[PDB]
């Protein structure tokens, strides 16, 4: 609450009390409910028909990867034939219909490694065949009362007891100051600005989620349609007027298969976009460089607004859904095969 | 768990009404409450929902006229019905979203008749 | 506006016969389908959710399957208490939409 | 910007870049240099406003009153240097700060005499004139409120927080009803939220539901809080806001408390109040179905200093709603005295 | 300045229709622009307003059915009407808040008939 | 929900006469009322705002006065151009509401 | 105390324990609660002082003036409840604040009526009386400065820097001449030093020698800086200090500049000045042996606003000494005009 800040443009410094929202887009050692309650919850879930876990964010994936060894140790020394194997995470992170049950009591025995078993409780990974998504749990934890803070470095989660579709509000911070705004959490950083009306400025994402952004943590939630939000509501985008840009609609077919995205309104290098009344309609997003390395140069859009929308993937520079080539046919370019 | 909805009667078209739903065995601030209606001789239709956090959504049929609310002191769910029209008559149910996204617990219904 | 279409409109089967009911969506609605049973004068009862999972307390003779756009609800052994109307509804996005309904008689 | 935050229990720090919203309330605004659009430009604007029929100015907030105080001397000097029989007289601020229908024009051509900056040191104090342009004071008798201009300035750049920076303002071209959004800061982080500007500091919290926690107001402005600077704007009734919409209260679920409605008849005449939820010293509130209906707000102590002890409400929620002004405790509109008749108690005489 | 209305006409009950009001001589985004309708044989009635910042408000008659919009590139006002009923037949004007809080500049007006 | 009422319902007058029309409010607005004039087949035209001011471009013969709940509109020297319908609308709070309208005829 | 410091080149922090001296000048003193020892005790002290022959108070600083303003209402009320025909009237301060010869007594017994704490809300305002106990104001005619008490309070506990703490004061039993040391902070670290209190901020640096760098004074107090709170107090003459000893200037080698003597005839009438070593705008100073001898300080511009262009000094050093007030730049006593005679210029009429 007490701190100091500097504005390097004017080169001025000040101090005082207030609310500070930091850019965090590692330092945490995570603590679930217990090593003796999580094991009982997993045991009951397996005996109930839930074969695995689908992660909500990278936070949960890191937690499971860190706690798997100990969890197997207790679950094996207590006489249960079950092993927890955790894989990597692929984007986007889709929902699951099941929830973990809260045990009545802990496992009696518990506080050296174990051996592989024939029963697998797969956490998020490339195992969609011995555990389909229809039988997977999702969004089953809550960060505890004071489990998070600016100065914490150790986050204490608990098994949820209810059914929700929204993201955890304990890690969300949004703020507006004058002509600049931000909606952010541990994985997003979404910026806005006031030019003539409020609009999206740039967004930096290191994960694509499918929970829902809460309305209590959103600015200007009324009078907005889901067809105008650039980051779709299905991908944890805020139902806000700060999530819009004139001339563009929701990007259902962007490159959401990526691993870390970056939206900005600027042309890809060595390309030109012209507003043309005789350009093809919208559909899947295209990449500027062909699979052979050739860069496409001439693009058109029907009634979009300059500068154009682009996605800065780690492996390329994609365009928005409204921007199409003029001469080169699109049957040979690279397209995104996922939809929101 | 028990759900018992109460205040449904006969009303003139263009009037207003208010239904209530009392919950037993659980607290309403922890579940996704919804309202569903069944026209006489027809199928079901979803009207509105309230999240556990307080967010509300509606159908295009009732978008600007109905409103959903709750009281935690009395542990009660409400539905304010305004500017009623002829095709609003049905049996109104009170359901909770449990898993998958299906309604596990229902009420008994309460008939609302809109005629002159 | 996912329009959910059900077929057939009515079946008349005797005790002990297997019954099959189909539901269809106007779009993709992956794996997010639920089935209900509604006897006259009562509230509906949930049987299947997530298109394959069975609700606690429901007899095991009910079974459902399907994905994408085509779904199927099957009964093994009709019982005298299995004659009612059955509904399918999608749980993918708002608004939630139900189906026309299908009656199982004789 | 770039900043660092500090923990005093364990002495260390956290640094980064982001958005920082400071508690700038109860700080003296008169230690800045104010630069309204231009001396020649503003003199022409005031001249044209006087010729059109506008008598004076109604101030939106205290910052404009301080601005006019800083500027009046040079403004009169520039007017005198042009042979215009007009003097600008600046008064004091009393709450609430009501609205005027007029707006201050934007002249096509400025006056062709005088200097080109503010802060020209040394000028001859000017001479009084029989024609007076009154900035808001105790003067609602020579010209009514309906001939006064209101909300006619836009802040272009500012340095509030640093006590010798410059503030740049400009006379706008449009008719508007909203507060200036250059000085508004709203932030939520976890279970706490703030809606703030240069004069308001409103806090919220997440109990079973989101609700109001406490507010500290040093002025009662009557503009409209812009919706772009509000959290959770949808699905909220205007009849449930603790701070009325007519008093620049944000239209959000963070401006709500369970069991209370809008406080239209609170003690808004105060120079500074502070809204908080607890009982007042030596008073007790009981929820009773036989208590009277809601009406204007009442003060806990009598005009003779005698404290009333027993109060009641019909369906309010504990702790009760109280306003802490310089005089002392006031109670919300829902809380009435249980025994003593209300004709023995002082009441608020204003409505939003 | 000048305000010009647009394509009202004939539509069946339950149908949808979209009006327009093109602006000349000023920027549409620097005014408070409203829609006012007058039923044939009746008096004036206010429908919806959009602020210069983008904030919109409506009347209880058309609360969930109409939507006031604005396009700055083409400098025109918009009104999307859905689920039109019999009592929506009127002449629609587009106006501006000038001072006091009164409407200063009016358009010509466009007719809409629902039957 | 503020209901605006007018009296009378129609006025017949001769050229050069003095005409007076009044508005009535359901609540207290006290400054925020404006007057409009509408000829048939044309959009209404603003005459007076803030209950006493004169909109630029209208002749000085139109006068407005009042506050609180009772407001009045006067015309000094009637002209053949001044035969139309007149409305009063409160500009205090949303929703904005007009009056029923009073029309001036030839007598 | 425990604290942290910030470097904004590399965003990090340095934390520890120690002694921290803050710049508390030009901060509003109106936002604290003041507790002169006791209402009955203070009333008895004022009563006994009035009976002895002491007419009023001359204020040491502006903090004491604000304290008296905060106290006067309750003090008059409690004096009235005891049947004493005496009222306390508080005026405004002007510089320099001259000192008085009298002191305020400590009574044996308090008055046997009234409440026992400051801040009792609601009191019947007292009525005016023939006898007036004037705290400093523009009232040196009913009783002169030779009958006024001065420097009769000691600060026992304070929380300056936190805007809602209490300040505890008591009436001392002895006659004294030094300033109150509870609010003084002095610190040197490397090549920079500060001598500070609630109204003074005096900076020094290490060039070839230690010298005065710049000063900021928002009051002109005439107590004496304590030697316990001064650096390098030995080997220094009282005729070489830039800020005079009679103006609460530190008796330090840090209060010196080569080529200048004490500025007894500076512009000490101003409400606030800032001491610099830099030429006034549009002016040049030349070192010449033909210039006149030092005298009263002169303003850079004339009474009509014309800027003088050329000045001289005999043996001074560049940059020249200047003062910055609201009026404008003044010059040191050693710097005289080159051509235009001094009869055309505004000169200081106050001597320390």
């Amino acid at each position: 609450h007490h701190g100091c800040s500097v504005d390097f443009s004017k080169k001025e410094t000040r101090c005082g009390t207030g609310v500070f929202v930091y850019n965090d887009v590692d330092r945490y050692k995570y603590h679930p409910d217990s090593p003796r309650r999580l094991a009982a919850a997993v045991k009951q879930a397996w005996e109930d028909g839930i074969c695995g876990i689908s992660s909500v964010s990278r936070m949960e994936n890191i937690m499971w990867r860190s706690v798997e060894g100990e969890l197997n140790a207790i679950l094996e020394e207590n006489g249960v034939q079950l092993t927890v194997v955790v894989g990597s995470v692929k984007n986007p992170m889709w929902r699951g219909p099941q929830r973990l049950p809260v045990p009545v009591n802990e496992l009696p025995h518990g506080w050296v490694r174990a051996a592989k078993t024939n029963n697998s409780f797969v956490v998020d990974g490339d195992t969609l065949k011995e555990c389909p998504l229809k039988h997977r749990a999702w969004n089953s934890f809550l960060v505890e009362d004071h489990g998070f803070g600016v100065f914490h470095t150790s986050v204490w989660l608990k098994v949820r007891e209810d059914y929700s579709l929204e993201c955890d509000p304990a890690v969300i911070g949004t703020a507006v100051k004058g002509k600049e705004a931000v909606h952010s959490d541990l994985g997003y950083w979404i910026e806005s600005e006031k030019n003539d009306t409020w609009r999206l400025k740039r967004a930096h994402l290191i994960e694509m989620k499918t929970c829902e952004w809460p309305k209590s943590h959103t600015l200007w939630t009324d009078g907005i349609e889901e067809s105008d939000l650039i980051i779709p509501k299905s991908l944890a985008g805020p139902l806000s007027h700060h999530n819009t840009r004139e001339g563009y609609r929701t990007q259902m077919k962007g490159p959401w298969h990526s691993e870390e995205l970056e939206i900005r309104f600027e042309e890809c290098p060595g390309t030109k976009v012209h507003v043309e009344e005789t350009c093809g309609t919208r559909g899947p997003s295209l990449r500027s460089t062909t699979a052979s390395g050739r860069v496409i140069e001439e693009w058109c859009c029907r009634e979009c607004t300059m500068p154009p929308l682009s996605f800065r993937a780690k492996d390329g520079c994609w365009y928005g859904m409204e921007i199409r080539p003029r001469k080169e046919p699109e049957s040979n370019l690279v397209r995104s095969m996922v939809t929101a | 768990v028990q759900l018992v909805e109460s205040g449904g009667g006969l009303i003139q078209p263009g009037g207003s009404l208010r239904l209530s739903c009392a919950a037993s065995g659980f607290t309403i601030s922890s579940k996704y409450m919804s309202w569903v209606r069944q026209a006489p001789g027809k199928g079901l239709e979803w009207v509105s929902i309230i999240y556990s956090s307080g967010s509300t959504y509606y159908a295009d049929s009732v978008k600007g006229r109905f409103t959903i609310s709750r009281d935690i002191s009395k542990n009660t769910l409400y539905l304010q019905m305004n500017s009623l029209r002829a095709e609003d008559t049905a049996v109104y149910y009170c359901a909770s979203l449990g898993s998958g996204s299906a309604f596990g617990y229902w009420g008994q219904g309460t008939l609302v008749t809109v005629s002159s | 506006d996912i329009v959910m279409t059900q077929s057939p409109s009515s079946v008349s089967a005797s005790v002990g016969d297997r019954v099959t009911i189909t539901c269809r969506a106007s779009q993709g609605i992956s794996t997010w389908l639920a089935w209900y049973q509604q006897k006259p004068g009562k509230a509906p009862r949930l049987l299947i959710y997530a298109a394959s999972s069975l609700q606690s307390g429901v007899p095991s003779r009910f079974s459902g399957s399907g994905s994408g756009t085509d779904f199927t609800l099957t009964i093994s052994s009709l019982q005298p208490e299995d004659f009612a109307t059955y509904y399918c509804q999608q749980a993918n996005s708002f608004p939630f939409t139900f189906g026309p309904g299908t009656k199982v008689e004789i």
